[PDB]
RNA sequence: UGAUGGAGGUAGAGCACUGUUUGGACUAGGGGCCCAUCUCGGGUUACCGAAUUCAGAUAAACUCCGAAUGCCAUUCAUUUA
RNA sequence: GCGGUCGCCUCCUAAAAGGUAACGGAGGCGCCCAAAGGUUCCCUCAGAAUGGUUGGAAAUCAUUCGAAGAGUGUAAAGGCAGAAGGGAGCUUGACUGCGAGACCUACAAGUCGAGCAGGGACGAAAGUCGGGCUUAGUGAUCCGGUGGUUCCGCAUGGAAGG
RNA sequence: GUGGUGGCGAUAGCGAGAAGGAUACACCUGUUCCCAUGCCGAACACAGAAGUUAAGCUUCUUAGCGCCGAUUGUAGUGAAGGGUUUCCCUUUGUGAGAGUAGGACGUCGCCACG
RNA sequence: GCGGGGUGGAGCAGUCAGGUAGCUCGUCGGGCUCAUAACCCGAAGGUCGUAGGUUCAAAUCCUGCCCCCGCAACCA
RNA sequence: UUCGGAUUGCAGGCUGCAACUCGCCUGCAUGAAGCCGGAAUCGCUAGUAAUCGCGGAUCAGCACGCCGCGGUGAAUACGUUC
């Protein structure tokens, strides 16, 4: 469907078209149902009663091509369901990040000496621009990449959880299932599971070469929800969501009883989290969170 | 206790089956192979008359033995040139229930190539 | 509700023991192998036995409790 | 006297000819009471004979009852016109040929058991006689 | 026997350390010490603490003292 | 080949006195031997089965043949053809060689480990032995088990009677009780 | 799903059979090995 | 019409299958009674009793069996049209 | 009148060929399968007893008994354990043009079919294969859609349309 | 005599017992070989001939089971009739199932080694 | 025979359209009050009437069955 | 957890005629709940609260209670609306 306008617009004519297209399957389904009624009606009544008797078969007969041209209701789209819950709980020191410098080899070094401690529970932001090293930061805490210098130590009651920038977690060649594929995890929890990310019946069984980027991004959110993991590190993971999905996504983060380390160039995104502490780069700076991140993106 | 289930009755078992479609004719005869843990034996055989028109076997004394492999291969080609002697050229081949592998395969590749065409 | 019933399927032999038929003539119509075929008959893909070449038919027993129709060529 | 399970709901009259098949012999009991004619017997008749049977009896001794009301019967109600279908089924009989041994006594006096089975027979609505174990 | 399906497998030699009792069984596991055997052949080693040697049950005779009686404590204590 | 040399030797012609044996051939032995591992978990999760093969090929030594539920159970949640339990069949060589390493190690590393039980025979002349839990087997290296399992040990003999077939494990070694 | 479908002669283009499939149980395009008339060999027939 | 050969499961009969079913024997087992309760082991009703067995029935939609007739056919036989 | 029914398959009624009615007694169908088809090879079940960790009536394992008491996608009947039941390998004959002769039959239809030709699958070969153990799973013509076509083409070449 | 291989309805089977391996068939020894087990050289496949008739297998006895089964009688019934006619009876022809007398622990072929 | 219904103590959702058992009241316990009511905080209480099938998965779809309710069971 | 010291087995000490019902204490053995506490609720304005020991009355034996003693030693009071 084409609309001239703009996005609003498109929303606006949009409700308005299944709006009365639902009073028009209302009314259809009131004048069936009265029929109906009256068609019972005459079916209990004695037998004795020769002209309800009639009139009940005259209406079963406009009952019947009331019900051959009655609109069905198309299904509303279900939108995604999350539930992310830690295994364990966070400790005081989830993360330590102690004088870690790192450069690629062949490039100026990304960060020297770089030391931030998390606390536990709490929305790490991990601000900067394009090419600045926040992936690589990210990268640095999985394990990816080895620092240079310094040292990261995560606690023992810490479980981590990756989600990738480019979506790098999933083989192409193999299908949604065989990806979600946990010793963890029965095979109905599993369908259960995706069916809560929208892949029902046989969906599951496609190739994930096949898929488009957004039906990806939720497989690998599954994953991560399938760790129960209490420290997240999420890079960008509002990126080929749609909007719709992105509000659940931002919802469900935000009420998560777990560490959050996220980056994300989504304003939006950010503000449902609630971040607490925004550390910037390249300039180190580990500061409370507020609207003072505009003033370092201005600067 | 433990029954071990009697070779030769499992053969039979299967070989009855092969011979539902199997038969001999006067002028297609059956070729019979019966393969035992020392020797084998071929049989050239006419169902509707239930004569043996050619035999042989390892028991000849005309085939110089070694390998039953190798012996088998001397039985099919006496049987096929014995048989060619009494006139008979195509035949219809009863593997008696083996398995067309090993001796038998060896036997019958013997017949092949000394003139029964089957 | 009862009062449904099929059309009857003409089942049973269409040729007599001793009767000279063509070939390709059916000889017993069957649901499964009621009866068995013999020499120069074959059994059609619904278990109708014909008979492959011109002959007499023949009933005979197929051992203890098997019957079986040869067509035997004159 | 009700069958636990039936086959089938509904089920022919049938037709009664000629002896019975088996059962004309007396078997258990040392006195039995033998149909001289054919007739269905229901499980009201079978069950009123025994009661009659038992009470003279006093109890002593024992009482074997050899036909069962294995068949079912159907009926109309008044009122119901010919037509739509077989009627509901209604009671249970046991078709009785003539040389039948309906019922079987031991333990008793020859002259107990014969006016016990005299009780029983006026009961039910066959010809009956009296015959005595060999 | 199939090939590559299977666990390895490999002759290992045992002996019982409270006996020194010896003898060579197939096993899964791999032990890094390697000793002789007659025929002059090494394989590993698995030293085994308890066998059937050691086992008391086997040897028929019973390490435990079974316990002391109440009646018989009662005695030691007071010297009755 | 050690417990098949003891058989040969000593047991052969022990049990042939006792029971006076006309022909050497009537001498039973030991037929085959059949490890069952017995694991309806596997519906609730198939990695409990998982792990339960791989302990028992590290018992035994060659992969195991995953059985399937014959037919469906509701009762147990089980669907027909669902692999739950597994087995091992152990012949000539390796049959001795793990009923000896069984008879040795395994058995003594039982808790309170009084021996084995004397009744638990089919009536033919064949024992079983219900293994309670695992680690007393060498190869399960104690701490890769995530959940303690039993397993069932079936010894196939050609012995007609029970009494043979116990004389028969004695001569070769069991701690009946 | 089971729907009637037509195998068409890659090689000739001609829609030589009829058959029919599961699309659940086969979701792609059946290919089948048959023999077409026209070209008279046996030749590649994929679902069109 | 006779002779010969066949196809088929009805009447009858039978219980080899499946239903319905009676009595006896025995009992798995279930029952309430008390002791023992950690409800554990007995001891009970000629308590109720599965399955098994013995004996005895029963059937349009049961059959280990199975007619008389009818039917199909024969280069057949006699008579006939 | 109300209720029920309308086509197709299975059984009983149906009276031992076939056929045979009732608003007679019972059930099923408007599909399913890419293997649950073809072929080659191989295999034999259900239950019971006895023994046995979790595990219990009953999961899995073993010995013995066990002729069918199982299974045969789907109702019933018939049939099948020389399998038509079960497993594996390879494959697409679930082929094209037909078709002597039969069954069924008012017609229209329906059913079976050796065998011939083309070109194939499996198999060493014999040989099997024109779907499935068999019998339901379907709808005349008109009209229209799609593909192919050495056919026609209203003076002729095209086209339109057939 | 034994081994193959067939025909004839198990009168050919089952159970039980006994004898034998001269050859033959068998178990039986192994997995290097072609070949294999949804694990296992148990099976199948291959190589070999130490030991044993223990089993299988052959032979023999056994009527316990299964199997076959005459005659007689009866049920049913074609035909012709009768009666008091939901049924029953007579004449005539046919004639089961059951229960039995009994039969039967197979027979008729071909090939090879003895 | 025609319909309607069986989900916690009660009343209802959830069904259609298969993935997760809730809501209201009420009950138990603790608070608040001189005490009660109201109010506040915790907790309990159903495997969806029952039995079978489809499914990876059934309160949800299919089959039967048992209950409860209303209607009808005969017209000149 | 080298936190915890409940529960429990053994072995002792005492007092007393007597420690099972039913005392305290000790050694070995074990190591429970418990990760700072819902609605609400208690004391305190200074040597006070908080926190640490010491004595004693009852008393054969028996205190985490009561009376008393001393050691260290805060935060806060804007103000009277509730
Ligand atoms: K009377
Ligand atoms: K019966
Ligand atoms: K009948
Ligand atoms: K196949
Ligand atoms: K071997
Ligand atoms: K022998
Ligand atoms: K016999
Ligand atoms: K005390
Ligand atoms: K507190
Ligand atoms: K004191
Ligand atoms: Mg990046
Ligand atoms: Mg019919
Ligand atoms: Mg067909
Ligand atoms: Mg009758
Ligand atoms: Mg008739
Ligand atoms: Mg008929
Ligand atoms: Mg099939
Ligand atoms: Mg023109
Ligand atoms: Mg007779
Ligand atoms: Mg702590
Ligand atoms: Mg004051
Ligand atoms: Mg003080
Ligand atoms: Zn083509």
């Amino acid at each position: 469907s084409i609309y001239e306008g703009d996005y609003y617009t498109y929303k606006k004519k949009y409700s308005e078209n299944q709006l009365l297209r639902e009073k028009m399957i209302i009314q259809q389904e009131k004048e069936v149902k009265e029929l109906a009624t009256f068609v019972q009606k005459a079916k209990q009544a004695s037998q004795t009663n020769h002209a309800l008797k009639r009139m009940g078969l005259e209406r079963a007969i406009r009952l019947d091509k009331k019900k051959k041209n009655l609109t069905k209701r198309d299904k509303v789209y279900k939108r995604v369901k999350m539930d992310i819950k830690p295994n364990r709980e966070v400790a005081r020191t989830p993360l330590k990040v102690e004088n870690v410098t790192f450069h690629y080899p062949g490039h100026p070094i990304l960060y020297k000496d770089l030391s931030f401690q998390i606390s536990g529970k709490e929305r790490f932001l991990v601000v900067g621009e394009n090419g600045v090293g926040k992936s690589t930061l990210l990268k640095l805490l999985m394990g990816i990449n080895i620092p240079d210098k310094g040292k990261i130590i995560f606690n023992d009651k810490t479980d981590v959880a990756y989600y990738s920038q480019e979506l790098e977690q999933l083989d192409e060649e193999k299908t949604i299932l065989e990806n979600v594929k946990s010793d963890e995890y029965t095979d109905w929890k599993l369908r259960a599971t995706l069916s809560n990310f929208l892949f029902y019946d046989d969906d599951v069984n496609k190739k994930v070469n096949v898929l488009s980027p957004g039906e990806k991004a939720r497989i690998v959110l599954c994953k991560v929800l399938l760790q129960k993991a209490n420290l997240l590190i999420l890079d960008q993971p509002t990126n080929h969501l749609d909007p719709e999905t992105q509000s659940i996504i931002g919802a469900n983060f935000n009420l998560f009883e777990g560490t959050i380390i996220v980056v994300s160039h989504n304003p939006s995104f950010v503000e449902q989290i609630g971040i607490n502490r925004m550390l910037i780069l390249p300039s180190g700076n580990i500061d409370n969170y507020s609207p003072e991140l505009l003033e370092y993106y201005s600067n | 206790m433990i029954t071990k289930p009697d070779k030769n009755k499992t053969r039979q078992k299967r070989h009855r089956r092969v011979r539902n479609k199997i038969s001999g004719t006067a002028e297609c005869p059956r070729l019979n192979i019966f393969r035992s843990n020392k020797n084998i034996y071929a049989q050239v055989i006419d169902d509707v008359a239930g004569v043996t028109l050619a035999s042989a076997s390892a028991l000849d004394k005309e085939i110089s033995g070694g390998t039953k492999t190798e012996t088998a291969a001397a039985v099919g080609k006496l049987v096929a040139e014995r048989a060619a002697e009494k006139g008979i050229k195509k035949v219809v081949f009863d593997r008696g229930g083996y398995l067309y592998h090993g001796r038998v395969q060896a036997l019958a590749e013997a017949a092949r190539e000394n003139g029964l065409e089957f | 509700s009862n009062g449904r019933d099929s059309e009857s399927k003409r089942l049973g032999a269409k040729s007599a023991d001793g009767q000279t038929v063509t070939g390709g003539s059916i000889l017993y119509r069957q649901r499964g192998t009621k009866i068995y075929p013999g020499v120069n008959v074959g059994i059609g893909g619904d278990d109708t036995l014909f008979a492959k070449v011109d002959g007499v038919v023949r009933f005979e027993r197929k051992g203890r409790d098997k019957k079986q129709v040869s067509v035997y060529p004159v | 006297l009700v069958p636990k399970r039936v086959k089938h709901r509904r089920e022919f009259r049938g037709k009664m000819r000629g002896e019975a098949k088996g059962g004309k012999e007396v078997a258990f009991g040392e006195w039995g009471l033998q149909a001289t004619e054919s007739h269905w017997i229901t499980n009201r008749q079978i069950e009123a004979a025994r009661i009659a049977m038992t009470r003279y009896m006093k109890r002593g001794g024992k009482v074997w009852i050899k036909i069962f009301p294995h068949k079912s019967y159907t009926s109309k109600a008044i009122g119901v016109r010919m037509g739509k279908g077989k009627g509901a089924p209604e009671g249970w009989v046991s078709p009785v040929k003539r040389g039948k041994i309906m019922f079987e006594i031991a333990g008793v006096p020859e002259e107990v058991a014969r006016e016990a089975l005299r009780l029983a027979s006026h009961k039910l609505p066959v010809k009956t006689k009296i015959v005595k174990r060999e | 026997m199939k090939q590559d399906i299977h666990p390895n497998y490999q002759p290992v030699v045992f002996m019982d350390s409270t006996t020194g009792f010896k003898f060579l069984s197939g096993s899964t596991k791999g032990s890094s010490e390697t000793v002789e055997w007659e025929d002059g052949n090494t394989y590993p080693l698995l030293r085994v603490e308890v066998t059937s040697d050691s086992h008391p049950f086997y040897t028929g005779r019973q390490k435990f003292t079974q316990a002391d009686g109440r009646v018989d404590r009662f005695n030691k204590k007071y010297g009755l | 080949n050690r417990l098949k040399e003891k058989y040969i030797k000593e047991v052969t012609p022990s049990l042939v006195e006792k029971f006076n044996y006309s022909s050497v051939m009537q001498t039973p032995k030991v037929d085959k031997i059949v490890i069952n591992m017995g694991v309806g978990d596997a519906v609730s999760n198939a990695k409990n089965l998982d792990k339960a093969v791989e302990e028992l090929a590290l018992i035994t030594g060659q992969k195991p043949l995953i059985t399937k539920a014959k037919k469906s159970i509701a009762g147990f949640r089980l669907r027909e053809g669902m692999p739950i339990g597994a087995k091992v069949t152990l012949r000539g060589e390796r049959m001795y060689e793990f009923l000896d390493k069984l008879v040795t190690v395994s058995l003594p590393r039982v808790r309170d480990f009084h021996g084995v039980s004397k009744k638990a025979f089919d009536g033919r002349g064949n024992y079983t032995l219900g293994i309670k839990e695992q680690l007393i087997f060498p190869e399960v290296d104690y701490d890769l088990v995530d959940k303690v399992r039993g397993m069932d040990i079936v010894i196939v003999t050609t012995a007609n009677t029970d009494e043979e077939s116990r004389e028969l494990l004695a001569q070769l070694g069991m701690p009946f009780q | 799903m089971r729907v009637n479908i037509t195998l068409e002669c890659t090689s000739c283009k001609e829609r030589n059979y009829l058959t029919n499939k599961n699309k659940r149980n086969n979701p792609d395009r059946l290919e089948k090995q048959k023999y077409c008339p026209r070209e008279r060999k046996v030749t590649l027939h994929r679902e069109t």
